[PDB]
């Protein structure tokens, strides 16, 4: 809706790779779900510890239920966990970085104070009085007499408050944090996912055999989704390392118009402090124009000209 | 289409009950369509081994089929399609009273008129004790209620078709719980099956186990009490129709309640909206009998006079 | 849509937890009708009830393809247990009660209606001049205000009288409550019988041959593993439940105090509303206090001279 | 597009169980791309054992295959597309009468000035029986009206495309009818193969059971009864609606209850699509009727005069 | 949208018959994924070329992965590519069609031109000046002048070029020579959809025997599949004929208003040139009561009496 | 929506291009994950690395069903080719590429912000009755003329500084036409490998009992056929890309001439614009003329000046 105003760049290319990480952790639980197994033959050559390497096919005498049983039992026991709940985990890992991402707009005082300030920028992007300020109807005059009453009146409620910040600040120390132990964790258990798996599940009074070797056929498929994933987890975790050195390299809670009031016809526009400071500039990151033209609003000599200006057009 | 304000409390628990047998319907049917099958073994004559029966694998598979058109019974393979048909005949029923065109047209003016008289400025103002623009929409608003009124009280569709409706419903619950108390013991996970097939195989008498047996029934179970539940709503329906006459609406607590005394008795097919409404809520019914009076329509027509002269 | 007001943090949080609860049972039925199996061997050498255990080459058992099917039937539908056959429906039971417990104040018309009324009036409250003009006019703003101040009036003698919302609202938070106990208490007593080695004793040795099978259950990690994240997931309802319920029961949600708006603002005179109305201006304190202190100036008798006065002088 | 006031009751109804074979017809073909098979056995020649066939799995599969083409009947298998085709082409004669463009402009030209026709408050002050700046408004709506008339009143371009297209519903209903009536019993569970593949498996007579036999059995029974129900209905229509010609719907009732009795006698496709909305809601016939009325149109002209004077 | 009146009878039959097509290809290719393969059983008895005819069970000591093999090698070698590629030659024949037949409502010269066309056709249909004339107030009249002029710069803008005319006979002769090489490949190539194929692909080195008889299982589906298509490709191609004699029958470049002049009262309506006749025709075939209105507009003496209404109503 | 003028036939042919290929893609992928297998049968006789060839009687080779998938998993992951088995993954890359190369300038902000300004100012000029009387009134009308004149100025003043968005069109335009480059390099090199019989060496001997084996690939037809069509399309991709390339270094797109319309019209005084207007005046004039015809009338001071004589005439 509106609040794509809100989002910075940053913040559209993290959606953008939960997107494509909710898609890959959809694909590999449908992979887990459908066509995940283990195809294992016993080795009657156990001389080592694993698998020993020692024409006529090799008679096992084993009935095909047997087989089926061998790979369940394989596929539970000696098989790693990793392997095994991949695409779980990264659904979960998406899950959650979907719901920080998208916590302040569920959160229903931050939800209530963006979507007021939302409306209020776009009531003033589209007020005839910023135009004719920045270069007329009695209505016009009283709607942007309202209008700056109403700014008034969000300026004292939201400066105040700092809670914004707070929870926007928090949210990226979070992803970051879960970006860290996601980074530590896959690349630490990436190597786990392999082709031939050997293992010894001792089920020799129900089939003969001590030690198998298996072969799973989508682990090589499940490695190249991982490092598909490790390389999205990288490019997520350098955009939210970017996003957090930008909050914390300038205190975010002060915003001045000194730039915007010597370009503009004000020069007595205060600065703002708090909540209001930090979706100032948010906004600035979306576009400077729109925060160009809400500074009209915030200042004493707009009113006093607008005042002057009902006069006028009064008598 | 805002048609919630004609259904009550009960409709809404109906609509909601006949939704979820409708998703208990859909899916015993899925099952039966993915995963339905019987496995069976013969029955051999009289360190342990094996019992070899020398039988290939599709000797088993047509076994298999041979026994679950014969020996398993109907009840336990056509039950969620005779459960589908029922929740659509349900809600064909529940649908039925506002999707036949005569009806429809009926409580769609009655449903504009409603939400015309519940947003009309003219009502709060008689509710209190103007404007010449709000006085002339308040006389055509007059003049449609009372077209309506003459049009609507002569007929008794509306009150026989729901009558119709939920007399439907309350015989298809006693005639489904009726026939499904017979057959909910009568499932069972084992079977016997003699399909006289000794001359392709060579054995005569099979056991058999049905897979979905014991979900089934469960789902049996589970649609029985749900089943159950819609029939004591539909009774409790059927209780209020019977406890107050619908024929006619008395307006004497509105009369007495409001300052116009001048309200006639609506009966019929209106008296029966108006009922629904008062089920639903009693703002509405306010609204239409402080409409209905004739001294509101003299006080109009006074206002009206002091606005001209 | 317009009902977000009525729906403070507990209220989203709980939304959402039953919304993945959902999502996790519906994964769990599918898993259970489409992959959920049991493959089962006999065990030649029997010592007990249960199964015993003791170049290499296989051992033949003599039995079919279809023997083997009937063993694995017979076996996952006798001697399995029964939380680890219906551990999805049953947790897409509770979550369906849970939704029901949630959106039945919201479905019931009794409740609908009111709810649905004081939205409409608090929307219409927040948008209207007078509030911002009375906080800091034409004739059509000010017969707009005189209607809306009746209207408000109206409500308050039509609403404050009863308090079905109130109370429907404590009965679905104690359903809730007692229904996350339940849980908590047979979920996790439960929770062992999900195992993958089962040893059956179904007795089909008249058709097979064989008394005692060892199956395993390819499913049992992975059901055990939705067990756990569903029984943390409703350990997390459950707390925030208990945390609604001590917020209810802390204080009297049936008197509201304009207190702090009358001392904030200049209007000393705003009655206390009780019953359901006192429990909505609760519900949006909760939410947001600006709609609050917004919506108290239709109470004060001040502001309703103040609106007079000026309709008396646009008047003439 | 607001097309339901064109459609009666009997076109409502004859298009929801056209939805209803659409659906059975879905279903059918889902289930014979889904399990739809036969299992096929030799019939070998003269303590109970298995008979061991010596056929491999292969064989087996080719052997139930061969006899799923030539033992199997072709309306056992090709049922679903058939009811399917008969599905589409019943919606079809349903709805060309719109999709064609030389039609539906002149239906939504209809619909459109319908609109005004009914819902302008003339329409309400002539049934009784407001600005003259009203009047003046639909002067011109008169004169668009009058221009539509003396435009449609010599066309029979829709009237002739309706009829047709219920006679090939007709039509179409009985084909079926008969031609399933027809291939009822001869679809059996059981079957007799002899597919001459001796030199392939050594056995020359099979016995094969087709899996999904009675499934398709009772759904050829459900579609026999849906089609029997709206052949019914399309034969009542043919009997009632269609058997006194709508090519004229001079005003008569109308004129009767109406003051104004000189109404115009709109014939041909205009009077066609009268017919439709009074099969569809009398009381558009009513306000239609009071206020096409030329003398209805003279006495709008001379009220607009009066108060103009 | 507002492009339906725009197309045609025979544009939208073609477009039915497409989708019906486009409906037909995904159920062949669903039953070529889903159920399409081959059943083979060799012939011991090769005494003739092909498999030769010649109780108790014949045992040919394949194993099912040999059967599988033989299958699978049967499948590629010796069958007809059409009977494999029937469906996705389907669905690249809609491909083309559908290209073809939105081809001017995508290509934005003609898009641009034909949004515009509708737009004032729009305009001039609902404008209050034609039911007037063919049977007021200043805004109006002032609005029918500015209506009059941008018809003006419309028609001095559009009958220079001949864009419009010329894509669409281009589409209309891709459209006919596509349908004669379906016409020509899928007859020729519908005989070889046949139930039981002899293959003999000289895998003995990995089975044992040399020829083998297979049975195409969906060949009387695909076969019925292949004749309902050809004969939508028969009407399709009738329709694209029929299209192709109306546009070459007759200059569509050069437009006659002597029928709508007759019939009205303004006898000076010029005839218009190049893609503006061609989208009068193109409306003609799908309402004549949209030219006979946009008429008014095109005669200077419906101007002149614009003008004279405008000093009328001005004093 | 609005953005279609925005897009030239080459932009629209390449989008339809992307679509293709992502649903060949999408077809490829589905047929990899459902039916993608290797039927292998092991060779008695073997000469060389490769398998050798050498009433009738079938070959018994004492293989279970298990042993005949583990040869046919081990020989599917090792002998054979990485493009048989990843072509659809490639492919749905390829096009995820291509797509954001093609939706970048429109979901990045700081040129989304650009294009949404002048889509919505160049709309409002072109259905601006100021312009229908200038290229041949009331008060209400000559205001908002003149208000969309200071608007159109601010905007021209704005954007005509930067450059961002022609910069980052030209960048696109050149990632696409070098990774068309390099997927017509290897695929065309690499598509040799996608064949129907493959001949492994797995060494499984101690497993299975025989060295080599040959597999056929039932799904190596039909991947040729989509790499083939693949190529195809990545050519035509290529070709309408290199057009574009050649296109935009043909003439400078930072330098708009209007001299053909005032040439045509009076107005003869129609400033040069450059930067980001001049590139989106281009893109237009690749659209439509027209639009670019009617937004010259907010350009030339011409029009400002008769503009400012009619609210003058109109003000007293
Ligand atoms: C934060 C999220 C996850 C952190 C995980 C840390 C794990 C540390 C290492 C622990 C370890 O070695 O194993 C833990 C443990 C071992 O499991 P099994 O292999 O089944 O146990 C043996 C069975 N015979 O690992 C796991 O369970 C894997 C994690 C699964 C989490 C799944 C969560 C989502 C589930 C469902 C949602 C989607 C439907
Ligand atoms: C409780 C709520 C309601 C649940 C309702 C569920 C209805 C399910 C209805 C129909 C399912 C029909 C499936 C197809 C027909 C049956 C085919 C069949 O028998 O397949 C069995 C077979 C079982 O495995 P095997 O091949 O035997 O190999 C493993 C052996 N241990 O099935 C399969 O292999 C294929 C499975 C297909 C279904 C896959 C479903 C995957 C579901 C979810 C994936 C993850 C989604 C995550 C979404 C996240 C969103 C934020
Ligand atoms: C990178 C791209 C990723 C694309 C998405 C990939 C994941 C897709 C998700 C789920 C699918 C999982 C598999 C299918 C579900 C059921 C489980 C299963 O195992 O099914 C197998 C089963 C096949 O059984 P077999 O016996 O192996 O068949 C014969 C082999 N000789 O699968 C199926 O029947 C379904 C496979 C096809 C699915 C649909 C494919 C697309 C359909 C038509 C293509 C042609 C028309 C295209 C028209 C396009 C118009 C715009």
């Amino acid at each position: 809706p509106a609040y794509r105003i809100l989002k910075p760049w940053w913040d559209v290319f993290t959606d953008y790779i939960s997107i494509v990480m909710l898609m890959i952790a959809v694909f590999g639980g449908t992979l887990q779900v459908t066509q995940d197994k283990m195809i294992c033959l016993p080795c009657k050559w156990v001389t080592k510890d694993s698998c020993n390497d020692s024409p006529t096919g090799i008679k096992y005498d084993l009935d095909r239920h047997q087989y089926n049983y061998v790979d369940a039992v394989c596929y539970e026991n000696r098989l790693h966990w990793f392997a095994k709940y991949f695409p779980y985990l990264v659904l979960l890992h998406t899950l959650i970085f979907l719901a920080c991402s998208n916590f302040w707009f569920k959160f229903p005082r931050t939800s209530s104070k963006l979507e007021h300030f939302v409306s209020i920028l776009l009531k003033c992007f589209d007020s005839p009085w910023t135009t004719r300020a920045l270069s007329l109807d009695k209505k016009e005059g009283e709607q942007a007499k309202a209008l700056f009453e109403k700014v008034k009146k969000f300026r004292t409620h939201v400066e105040e408050g700092d809670i914004v910040y707070r929870l926007y600040m928090r949210q990226t120390i979070i992803k970051v944090i879960k970006f860290a132990l996601i980074i530590c964790y896959t690349v630490y258990y990436v190597h786990n996912i392999k082709f031939d798996v050997d293992c010894t599940v001792d089920i020799e009074s129900l089939t003969g055999y001590r030690t198998y070797r298996c072969a799973h056929p989508l682990a090589t498929l499940f490695k190249i989704l991982a490092s598909f994933y490790i390389s999205l987890v990288i490019f997520y975790g350098l955009i939210c390392m970017y996003t957090l050195w930008w909050m914390l390299r300038r205190s975010l809670k002060k915003y001045s118009f000194e730039s915007i009031r010597e370009e503009s016809s004000y020069s007595d526009i205060p600065d703002v402090k708090n909540d209001f400071a930090f979706m100032l500039h948010l906004i600035d990151q979306y576009d400077p124009l729109y925060s160009k033209r809400f500074a009209v609003f915030l200042s004493e000599v707009s009113e006093n000209k607008l005042r002057q200006l009902n006069l006028n057009n009064e008598w | 289409p805002t048609y919630r304000i004609l259904k009550p409390w009960w409709d809404v628990f109906m609509d909601y009950l006949a939704v979820v047998m409708l998703m208990v319907a859909i899916f015993a049917g899925t099952m039966q369509l993915t995963k339905d099958q019987v496995v069976c073994l013969p029955v051999l004559p009289s360190d342990p081994t094996g019992r070899k029966t020398n039988l290939d694998f599709q000797q088993y598979v047509f076994i298999n089929q041979m026994c679950y058109h014969l020996a398993l019974p109907w009840y336990s393979k056509y039950f969620p399609y005779l459960a589908l048909i029922h929740t659509i005949i349900l809600m064909v029923s529940s649908n039925f009273w506002f999707k036949y065109p005569k009806t429809c047209s009926k409580v769609e003016h009655f449903v504009s008129i409603l939400g015309k008289c519940f947003e009309s400025p003219w009502t709060t103002k008689a509710l209190s004790e103007l404007d010449k623009k709000d006085g002339e929409q308040a006389k055509a608003l007059f003049e449609k209620v009372r077209k309506f009124r003459a049009h609507v009280e002569d007929s008794d569709l509306i009150y026989k078709l729901y009558v119709v409706q939920t007399l439907i419903k309350t015989a298809k619950f006693i005639f489904i719980l009726c026939y499904t108390a017979n057959f909910v013991n009568a499932i069972s996970f084992e079977h016997v099956c003699k399909p006289k097939v000794e001359h392709l195989t060579g054995y005569e008498v099979f056991e058999c186990t049905h897979n979905m047996a014991y979900m089934l029934k469960k789902l049996l179970i589970s649609y029985i009490s749900i089943i159950c539940v819609y029939g004591f709503i539909c009774l409790y329906t059927l209780f209020w129709l019977f406890r107050i006459p619908l024929k006619e609406y008395s307006f004497e607590k509105v009369r007495e309640e409001s300052s116009f005394s001048d309200i006639p008795d609506v009966k019929n097919d209106f008296a029966f909206l108006l009922h629904m409404v008062d089920q639903y809520d009693q703002l509405y019914s306010k609204r239409f009998g402080v409409f209905l009076s004739e001294v509101s329509e003299n006080k109009l027509r006074e206002i009206s006079l002091n606005h001209e002269w």
